[PDB]
């Protein structure tokens, strides 16, 4: 995935 | 690891050094939800191009202030609990 997609999993 | 929904809403006060990082990517206040801290941290990692270009879940912070805050040369975005712990270690 893109960094954003991985990071979004972490924030939500 | 994964975080229950309720913990994302926890109100925290980043220490000055973490606040400096957050401020660099636009944050202007002193108290945040963990969700908000994570948003600015994401922006900071993106702006500084700290993640690996091939496996975009790996973050390189060995030669950055993020690395001095987290006390790690690198981390995986997949380690949600480790990330939360690293943020909790830098509150006031
Ligand atoms: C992570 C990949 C990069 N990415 C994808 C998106 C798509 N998106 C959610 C949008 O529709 C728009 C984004 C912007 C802008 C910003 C912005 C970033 C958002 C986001 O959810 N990110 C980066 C993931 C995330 C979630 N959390 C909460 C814990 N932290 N990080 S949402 C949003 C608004 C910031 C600059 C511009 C739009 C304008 S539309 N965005 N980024």
């Amino acid at each position: 995935l893109t960094f954003g997609e991985y990071w979004a999993q972490l924030a939500s | 690891s994964q975080i229950p929904a309720s913990e994302q809403e926890t109100l925290v006060r980043p220490k000055p050094l973490l606040l400096k990082l957050l401020k660099s990517v636009g944050a202007q206040k002193d108290t945040y939800t963990m969700k908000e801290v994570l948003f600015y941290l994401g922006q900071y990692i993106m702006t500084k191009r700290l993640y690996d270009a091939a496996q975009q879940h790996i973050v390189y912070c060995s030669n950055d202030l993020l690395g001095d805050l987290f006390g790690v040369p690198s981390f995986s975005v997949k380690e949600h609990r480790k990330i939360y712990t690293m943020i909790y270690r830098n509150l006031v």
